[PDB]
């Protein structure tokens, strides 16, 4: 881990990407007021209570996080941006800004790609929220990279996700709508369960936008969920 | 700090192996002082010989050492014996025993033998001393911990040969002048160089200051090892 | 898999193999800075790449704000560079509580050479796969430019250049003061040395830029700020308009 | 300067019978000249047919009671179930009081 | 070739297996549980005639109501044992009673898993039989592995004859069996198993009665059931 | 987080060498070539400046460094090992003896401080050994001038004259020929001169040189002037300006 | 903090840092005790590689730990002086807690526990030392002889010899002890201390060493004469036709 | 890409896998079988427990964590018992903190993060033991399964250890069934223990054999053993 | 309170202490010995605060039997008294202080001289032909500057001492149930047990 390969790469790094790309497909979408979130959860069994095994985390009131790989490596993680943003509020008063909030997790996935006694973290992870001006959407990866995104995908169908993601943005430069953003993730989540379907799914969307959650991040339930499952099972058929 | 199948200790082993390559000393015990001599590693025309000093250490006024191995890994135990000395006579107003602070310092090198994953000293050395309960002594210890003493003992380079022929030599009712020669003598013939010169030396005695009834020690300047070298019949 | 091929102990040769790759990271993300100092004022630029179109090319940057004053700019990867970067704005910071004047740019870069020598002696610690140059107007040295390698070394600069181009980039400079004669760019307004900055930058990687391609930073007199895309475009309309 | 203590009243009485025992406490809660609570109880039952009453400071009263309530639940998980004999929670209460011998729990207690 | 607390594909720690394999080189101790009090027993295995079989001490009191045999490396025992009489003192001192057989072993068990803040290199060599009374569950034995793992049993054997014996102790042991009886048959697998002759020298009983606590049988009294063994196996 | 590798990185090997050590010599070999000469009056310590394009600006880069106001120091090998050295050499001579005996400390006992720092990185846990060797001249009341070398295990030894890194073999003979026991300072720049011509290959100037001396007091260099006790430090940098002087009658 | 652990099992269920610590004490220098009815004596040898050594400031194979015990030993010098150190603090410790002095048992005890601590701590090899403790428990005539092993392990001997070639001389020992009459005098202990030591030395000179202990404190050590008249009495007395 | 990558928990193979966490995982399968199912009234666990000789224990598997609360283990006990002793401990705190019984969900997470720091200290192992926990809070019935790679999930029933598929198969086929079986207990054991039968090479299920908790609306935690098991035989 | 007399003769040093142990209102025991045997010829005398007082003593005890047995050598009275003051130095100083002040009366062999050292519970020491601790002092010190020969023998150093417990029964207020007396020479440390009604 704290060695370089010759081509100047850190090979441990490298091969947690490998994890990520074994994991299932998460999204996030940014719209004109907010952010929405979605991920794929694999019904291993017909045994599994449905809606009852949540993987979509809050931070604070205001940031959510998604991410695909080992799910206990993205639980430590979020535990330790919620330490974060907690001492971030502590002192200096006001909810953490998203960039900010961005590299706090940064500087931490980082950390554990510098030394030998250490392993990377073995996700990816998207999350985002709004702040004091405006909506945020970042990806981070187990190299500690990070960027502000406009779509963003990771998983097994991380390729057709970006390619529909792709076709949003290039087909909506006025803006998406957080209501918009939010059957547009379950279509694309449906496409990209196309890449890992020996298996079915169950589909989960939260959101955090100002005119329709006033800024918090909140879970997207009930009709609006369904509405969502309606529009993506439409446009698959 | 491993044992072998056979049971003995790797880094101990090859650290008398490192010693056994380093400038050669001896330590000869008279009924009246101490001898102790010590060869330079391969010197130079332009290393400094006034103001140098390597093998040759004051650790109290009563007490010397001579180094064979790591000149560096020896002022680290040169230094902590030096203090070690001092926390004795403030503890008691009295002077170390010699074999006190031998023991100690083997004890120190014990140490590094059975914990903590650090290398032993690569150093082995020869204690000339005085104490009253024991008169002169001469002691040798090793990267191993271990410690004895002896009427003329040799370090480093060649002890075979210097061993040989201090036995050859070397007598019980000796003064203090044939030791020195003896010294030498044991020196010219297992040196590597072409002949045994003054810079090429470190030359200590221990006696009984001449006229007093207390106890001297004498680090011979350049000149008087020069002077010494010339008396014996070697010039 | 020979030990002084994973962690920093010498090799035979007495070589450190960790650092030698370290290096080699510098160059992956296959961007291009250099740096120059006018009359008055210090200007880094470096090619801004965003492949992909999902990107908000806002957040893609690898200059940073270390304090009022200075300026930095890195070659490597970017979590290596953020890493970097709080470190020196937290020394940076603590300097001024400390000693009560600002930090000056070459004791940061020293300072900034010394963390990274250290990873080059200790095991637990890789080297960070960057390269840091530091920038500012010195309140008494003057424009300056100051860089660190992941060997721990660093010195002093009248311009240079780092990247996987860096030899065209500094031979090109060379030759330019080789004529002009003198160590700076003699021009009084900022808004020139980026001009001239650019215009040696396109020369030496036969490439022309458009306001997106390109990332500008300026020292000042007690600023040191980043250009906009619009600032930029500004400055590429006047060089079309010459060259 | 602060004062780490307080006296809530109170008074509790325990008498044992042949095949039975009580403990009575009043459930009136006291600060100076003022009355807190006129039903605050302080005699508890605390499982394994024990009943408990820690009676002076309220606070330190409430603590020991908690930790001796834990301690039976502690004994249970340990133990493998076993009834904790009054002998033996006694033995143990000294040991809870005992371990503040140098900042006290400002109570009286009956079992 | 990597570590101390490993696991192998097969999903056992390997120091912990190896440490198993150390207390099969050990001396044998048998164990067996009766309605009117525990047995244990042990072979001496002196190394050498000169070597004082008094002196070989692999049965111990941890209580008056708990006792011990062990077998493996048996100086690794000394810091379990020390640890044993501890907590059933301990236990006495916080709660005006005796501790359970259970819990003691237990305790035993937990200082076991110290080993990789966990200060201790590697898993103890030695098994342990610990055998007592209390009120609630009456007469108990249990084996204590280095693992943490222990195990209530009937009868239990371990060391070196522990194969053969376990089988031995499968047929003869029944839910009626006296405290005579019992000593009688530990003596008889111990005949068995033992490379040597058994005599009262280089085997030791003992038991632990409600009535009497703990007794460690002395050479006079142990010769006596050897020379009735012996007899009762004669007629048959 | 924390530190692993606790044990020795330098261990014996079966033929009782000390690995590290001898790859840190090695290391040392590569080094640009740097020499100390001793005088009567005087010790001069110099090098090259080998400028790495001519856009860097060498006079920022410290080779040739004060430690004391009468002892400098100079190296061969990893320049960042030495840079980092310095500081802890120039604190140490505080720490360990100004701020107990209000004066700094004699040559030979900074040196014997900074071979201490030497020694540990050759013993101590998770760490190499310094890739560099230092040369270290001084002067002190009660010793004069002196010069020694320090090597990556913390050995050090006293020279009359002496050279360290590329071109040495060459140069300490050079010097053999040219060292008299009566030479004035001004003498020991020139020899130090004419030595370093042998081991430069492309311009030999006074901004590719960095020489400096342990003379005489230098008033001018204190920075006040009451109290006639002392008059100054004994090192000084030669200016780029005076190296030039110096090579034109060469 | 170096705690990697050394001492560790192999897939046969051995220690092997242990197991070679044995091979160091098989290595030193031959010691041997044996008791008789009212003492115990202990005695050891001298290598022979150097023999310009001083005779008087050379540490003696035999260490008083209290004034009525002592410690022989196999194995590493330098290990051997460490556990020698702790058994004498430990000797005091007692004397002040419980206002006796240590019974030999428990200072075996003592030492044993010390070595075994030792083949169970990361980042420490065990002790290169095989021990043998002997003397008399304070106000008792029954005389005690303890050995411990680097493992940890310690048992009483009617007689016992450790180091090299102890397994001729544990031959021999077998052979002559015997339980029902041990050797009944000071003198007649010598004897067969001298004799099971004769088998590995070569000469009786600078090499064998005696020292004998009777009870109440009683610790004489033997000069070179004295073992000369066991030395010379038995060569040419048990040589018969 | 088997070779040098199973030596510690904080190396990943060029696969992306963790192979002492994959052979920690393996201790399980050589574990004795455990069946976890739920109504909306109750939960229950059945274990069936190991012995090692005719002779002995058959080895405790169920283990009470709270009055709300308990757990079976399948893999290394020691294990178990530095789990659920942190999980007592857990349940301990939110009721002297906060005066409120531990929901099921956060002991799941509790568990999940601290099986997670053991897949990635050096030096340190992962928990080699499975564990099924069931409890009823202020939101009904529940059953979680553990896996000492630190996943945990709910459900309305599942199996754990040597042969779990079997009894897995048969509570995926009975689901609609169980879940049913509301304010019934006797009628929810039953189907728990026809369920672990599914799961038996071994026989005949004994007094001995068998080891049943249950906690629900009204009843608290309880463990049933030998006597008390013998009518669901 | 507590009396502890030294005296140093020709070829002895001789201590007196007093026998009572008092707490309060009550004699406790009136046949307590309030000295320590160092080493054979080294003996040392004490008085102080109540639990302070032995387990000093002891703790020296305990030290210099463990040099003896480390090196079969007897320290000098000078070693032992330079001991003993560090380890009352370095007490004074810490959070809580020996309050006990000693008599250390030796015999140096190699020397042939009787040495007595007077060290207070700050680590105040000092070498005396004769010396006391406390309040019993006022009285001896000007006694003793009267009655006392440096060439004295010991019978003669027994009847200086006489005198010098005769006067302190007269003029000290406190019932002090006699001394035990303890005579250091070259034949090591005997006691006098018959002082009381002699």
């Amino acid at each position: 881990n704290s060695v370089f390969s010759p081509d100047g790469r850190n090979f441990q790094v490298e091969y947690a990407v490998k994890a990520v790309e074994n994991g299932t497909t998460s999204i996030g979408i940014k719209c004109n007021d907010g952010v929405v979130f979605a991920v794929e959860k694999l019904i291993t069994s017909k045994l599994l209570v449905p809606q009852k095994n949540v993987k979509i985390q809050v931070v604070d009131r205001h940031i959510g996080c998604v991410y695909s790989g080992l799910i206990p490596d993205g639980r430590h993680l979020v535990n330790r941006g919620r330490e974060e943003a907690a001492s971030f509020k502590k002192l200096y008063k006001t909810p953490i800004p998203i960039p900010a909030f961005a590299d706090r997790l940064g500087q931490y996935v980082q950390a554990h790609t510098l030394y030998n006694s250490v392993r990377p973290f073995g996700v990816s992870t998207i999350f985002g929220g709004v702040d004091k001006n405006g909506a945020h959407l970042y990806m981070l990866e187990p190299s500690g990279s990070y960027w502000g995104y406009k779509g963003a995908a990771t998983g097994k169908g991380r390729q057709s996700a970006k390619a529909e993601l792709e076709k949003l943005v290039d087909h909506h430069p006025e803006g998406l709508s957080a209501r918009e953003a939010v059957k547009q993730a379950a279509k694309i989540i449906y496409l990209a369960h196309e890449d890992n379907k020996e298996k079915d799914f169950e589909l989960e969307i939260s959101w955090c936008s100002l005119s329709e959650t006033n800024g918090l991040h909140k879970f997207v339930k009930g009709d609006l969920l369904q509405e969502a499952i309606d529009f993506a099972q439409k446009e698959i058929n | 700090t491993i044992f072998s199948p056979e049971g003995r200790l790797y880094q101990v082993e090859y650290a008398l192996e490192s010693i056994s390559h380093a400038g050669t000393a001896i330590g000869i015990m008279a009924s009246d002082g101490i001898v102790l001599a010590a060869e330079r590693k391969v010197t130079s025309t332009l290393l400094e010989q006034d103001t140098s000093t390597e093998k040759l250490y004051k650790l109290n006024d009563k007490i010397a050492v001579a180094v064979a191995g790591l000149t560096a890994d020896a002022e680290i135990l040169i230094n902590t014996a030096r203090i070690h000395a001092q926390n004795y006579l403030k503890t008691y107003n009295e002077d170390i025993p010699v074999e006190i602070l031998v023991r100690r310092l083997s004890d120190i090198k014990q140490g590094y033998t059975q914990h903590g994953g650090l290398r032993p000293f690569g150093v082995s050395f020869i204690y000339a001393g005085y104490d009253d309960r024991y008169g002169y002594q001469l002691y040798t210890s090793n990267p191993s911990g271990n410690y004895t003493g002896w009427k003329a003992i040799s370090v480093g380079a060649n002890t075979s040969a210097a061993q040989t022929l201090l036995q050859m030599d070397y007598k019980d009712d000796m003064k203090v002048d044939d030791a020195i020669e003896l010294a030498l003598k044991t020196l010219s013939k297992t040196t590597d160089s072409s002949a045994l010169t003054y810079d090429r030396l470190e030359f200590a005695t221990i006696r009984k200051g001449a006229n007093d009834g207390e106890v001297y020690q004498k680090i011979f300047k350049p000149q008087e090892i020069k002077d010494i070298l010339v008396k014996t019949g070697i010039t | 898999a020979g030990y002084d091929r994973h962690i920093t102990i010498f090799s035979p040769e007495g070589r450190l193999y960790q650092v030698e790759y370290a290096f080699k990271a510098t160059n992956q993300t296959n961007i291009n800075s250099l740096a120059v100092r006018g009359k008055d004022c210090t200007v880094v630029i470096s090619q801004k790449k965003v492949p992909d179109k999902l990107l908000d090319p806002t957040t893609v940057s690898y200059i940073f704000c270390i304090s009022r004053t200075i300026g930095m700019v890195v070659n490597g990867p970017i979590p290596d560079a953020r890493n970097a970067a709080l470190r020196a704005k937290a020394e940076a910071a603590e300097f001024r509580y400390k000693y009560g004047y600002d930090m000056p740019c070459d004791v940061l870069a020293k300072r900034m050479a010394n963390l990274s020598q250290i990873y080059t002696q200790r095991a637990y610690m890789r080297p960070l796969g960057v390269i840091l140059t530091f920038v500012s107007v010195d309140e008494e040295l003057g424009p300056s430019i100051y860089k660190t390698d992941p060997a721990g070394y660093y010195v002093g600069y009248k311009a240079t250049a780092t990247g996987p181009k860096q030899q065209e980039i500094t031979t090109n400079l060379e030759n330019h003061f080789k004529k002009s004669k003198i160590d700076h760019i003699n021009e009084e307004s900022w808004e020139k040395v980026v001009e001239f900055a650019i215009t040696h930058m396109i020369d030496a990687l036969g490439t022309e830029f458009s306001k997106n391609d390109l990332e500008v930073g300026v020292a000042t007199k007690d600023k040191f700020f980043t250009l906009s895309a619009e600032n930029i475009e500004e400055r590429l309309v006047a060089i079309a308009e010459q060259d | 300067q602060f004062n780490p203590y307080g006296d809530n009243g109170g008074t509790i009485l325990g008498i044992a019978g042949e095949d039975f025992a009580v403990l009575a406490g009043d459930t009136r809660n006291i600060t100076d000249y003022s009355i807190n609570s006129r039903y605050e109880p302080k005699v508890f039952d605390c499982g394994d047919n024990i009943v408990m009453s820690a009676n002076g400071f309220a606070a330190d009263g409430d603590a020991l009671v908690k930790r001796f309530k834990n301690s039976v639940k502690w004994y249970h998980f340990d133990h493998n179930d076993k009834k904790l004999s009054i002998n033996s929670a006694a033995r143990n209460i000294q040991h809870l009081l005992y371990g503040k011998r140098f900042f006290p729990y400002y109570v009286h207690t009956i079992i | 070739d990597r570590g101390v607390s490993t696991f192998s594909p097969e999903g056992r720690l390997f120091q912990v297996e190896y440490s198993l394999e150390a207390i099969k080189l050990g001396s044998t101790a048998i164990g067996i549980a009766t309605k009117e009090g525990v047995v244990l027993g042990v072979e001496k295995r002196a190394t050498s005639p000169l070597l004082e079989s008094d002196s070989i001490e692999k049965i111990v009191e941890i209580d008056r109501h708990i006792g011990c045999a062990m077998s493996g490396l048996t100086a690794d025992a000394r810091s379990m044992i020390e640890h044993a009489r501890t907590a059933a003192v301990t236990h006495n001192l916080y709660y005006d009673e005796d501790i359970n057989v259970e819990s003691l072993t237990q305790s035993v068990c937990d200082l076991a898993l110290r080993f990789g803040e966990r200060l201790m290199s590697r898993p103890f060599g030695v098994a342990l039989l610990i055998a007592g009374h209390d009120a609630d569950d009456g007469y108990q034995l249990f084996h204590a592995e280095p693992s943490g793992t222990f195990y209530r049993y009937n009868a239990k054997a371990i060391g070196s004859g522990s194969e053969g014996a376990q089988a031995e102790l499968l047929n003869e042991w029944h839910s009626s069996l006296t405290l005579k009886e019992a000593e009688l048959l530990v003596l008889k697998i111990l005949k068995q198993v033992m490379e040597e002759k058994l005599d009262e020298n280089n085997a030791q009983l003992s038991c632990i009665t409600k009535q009497d606590g703990f007794k460690i049988y002395d050479n006079e009294k142990t010769a006596e059931l050897i020379k009735e063994l012996k007899e009762k196996e004669a007629a048959e | 987080m924390t530190d692993r590798y606790s044990f020795s990185l330098t261990t014996f090997s079966p033929s009782g060498k000390l690995g590290q050590i001898d790859y840190a010599l090695t290391a040392v070999k590569q080094g640009v070539t740097s020499l100390g000469i001793k005088a009567t009056n005087g010790v001069v310590i110099a090098t090259e400046k080998k400028s790495s394009s001519p856009l860097a600006m060498s006079e920022t880069l410290s080779k040739v460094s004060l430690l004391t106001p009468d002892i400098g120091a100079v190296y061969s090998g990893m320049g960042p090992d030495y840079r980092v050295l310095v500081d802890k050499s120039r604190k140490v001579a505080h720490t360990s003896y100004k701020r107990i005996y209000g004066e700094y400390p004699p040559t030979k006992l900074l040196v014997s401080e900074v071979a201490k720092i030497m020694q540990e990185a050759t013993q101590s846990g998770g760490v190499r050994p310094f890739g560099v060797s230092l040369l270290i001249a001084g002067h002190d009341e009660f010793n004069g001038f002196s010069l020694y070398q320090v090597d990556p295990s913390g050995s050090y030894f006293p020279w009359k004259a002496t050279a360290i890194g590329k071109g040495s073999v060459a140069a300490k003979t050079f010097l053999e020929k040219r060292w008299n026991d009566e030479l004035e300072l001004e003498d020991a720049i020139h020899i130090a001169l004419l030595t370093l011509k042998e081991s430069v290959e492309g311009e030999f100037n006074g901004d590719t040189i960095e020489l400096a001396i342990i003379g005489d007091e230098n008033p001018d260099l204190l920075g006040y002037t009451g109290i006639p006790t002392d008059k100054g430090p004994r090192f000084r940098k030669l200016t780029s300006q005076e190296i030039n002087d110096r090579l034109e009658a060469l | 903090g170096y705690d990697r652990a050394l001492s560790i099992f192999s897939p046969d269920g051995h220690i092997f840092q242990v197991e070679y610590a044995l091979e160091a004490v098989k290595r030193g220098t031959c010691a041997v005790g044996v008791k008789g009815k009212n003492c115990v004596v202990l005695g050891c040898e001298r290598r022979s590689t150097l023999k310009l050594q001083d005779t008087r400031i050379t540490p003696s194979k035999v260490s008083k730990i209290d004034s009525h015990v002592v410690l022989s030993f196999s194995g590493l010098n330098a290990d051997s002086r460490i556990l020698i150190e702790k058994a004498r603090v430990e000797a005091q410790s007692h004397r002040l807690t419980l206002e006796d002095p240590v019974t030999v048992e428990y200072l075996t005890r003592y030492v044993a526990g010390v070595q075994q601590r030792y083949t169970q701590s990361g980042g420490v090899r065990p002790f290169g030392v095989s021990t043998l403790i002997a003397g008399f428990d304070p106000r008792d005539d029954e005389p005690k002889l303890y050995q411990t092993e680097p493992s940890g392990i310690y048992s009483s001997w009617s007689a016992q010899t450790i180091g090299r070639n102890s397994k001729t001389v544990r031959e021999f020992l077998e052979k002559n002890y015997d339980r029902k009459e041990p050797p009944a005098t000071v003198e007649e202990c010598v004897k067969l201390t001298v004799r099971s030591l004769l088998e590995v030395v070569q000469t009786g000179a600078k090499n064998i060493e005696i020292t004998v202990v009777k009870p109440d404190s009683d610790i004489v050590a033997l000069s070179s004469e004295e073992i000369n008249q066991y030395v010379t009495q038995i060569e040419q007395e048990k040589q018969e036709q | 890409f088997r070779n040098n990558y199973d030596g510690d928990t904080v190396t990943f193979s060029p696969t992306g896998r963790l192979f002492q966490v994959e052979y920690a995982l393996e201790a399980i399968k050589q574990g004795s079988v455990t069946v976890g199912l739920r109504s909306n009234t109750h939960a229950v666990l059945v274990a069936l427990k190991r012995n090692a000789d005719e002779l002995s224990s058959y080895q405790k598997k169920i283990i009470k964590c709270d009055e709300h609360m308990g757990l079976s283990l399948a893999g290394l006990a020691p294990d178990a018992r530095v789990l659920s002793n942190y999980l007592r401990q857990q349940c301990n705190y939110s009721s002297l903190v906060f005066n409120r019984k531990l929901a099921v969900e956060r002991a799941g997470h509790l568990l999940c993060d601290k099986a997670q720091k053991n897949t990635q200290s050096y030096g340190g192992r992962p928990y080699g033991v499975g564990l099924l926990i069931i409890g009823y809070d202020k939101s009904g019935a529940h059953l979680l399964e553990f896996q000492p790679s630190g996943n945990v999930t709910e459900l309305y029933g599942t199996a754990i250890g040597a042969r779990s598929q079997g009894a897995k198969t048969y509570l995926e086929r009975t689901l609609d069934t169980f879940i049913k079986i509301d304010g019934n207990p006797d009628e929810l054991i039953k189907a728990g223990v026809e369920a672990i039968s599914q799961s038996l090479r071994d026989e005949s299920l004994t007094v001995d054999n068998l080891s049943i908790a249950i906690v629900g609306k009204d009843t608290p935690f309880t463990i049933y053993d030998g006597e008390a098991v013998a009518k669901y035989i | 309170m507590d009396i502890i007399l030294g005296i140093r003769v020709q070829d002895s040093v001789i201590l007196a202490s007093s026998k009572a142990v008092t707490r309060g209102i009550s004699v406790l025991k009136d046949s307590d010995d309030k000295t320590r045997q160092l080493s054979p010829h080294t003996l040392m005398s004490f008085a102080g605060e109540a639990g302070d007082t032995v387990q000093f003593a002891e703790y020296i005890q305990a030290n210099i039997q463990l040099y003896s047995i480390r090196e079969d050598y007897e320290l000098s009275p000078q070693a032992v008294s330079s001991f003993v003051r560090q380890e009352l130095a370095k007490s004074i100083r810490s959070r809580r202080p020996y309050q006990v002040n000693v008599l250390i009366g030796g015999y140096d062999k190699k020397k042939n001289k009787p040495e007595l050292y007077q060290i207070d519970y700050l680590g105040t020491k000092v070498e005396l032909p004769y010396g006391a601790h406390g309040y019993s002092g006022f009285y001896t010190f000007s006694l003793l500057d009267h009655h006392y020969r440096p060439d004295m023998t010991t019978e003669e150093g027994l009847d200086l001492l006489k005198l010098c417990v005769q006067e302190l029964e007269k003029r000290m207020p406190m019932d002090f149930k006699g001394v035990i007396v303890k005579i250091v020479d070259k034949d090591g440390i005997r006691q006098v047990d018959d002082f009381q009604a002699q």
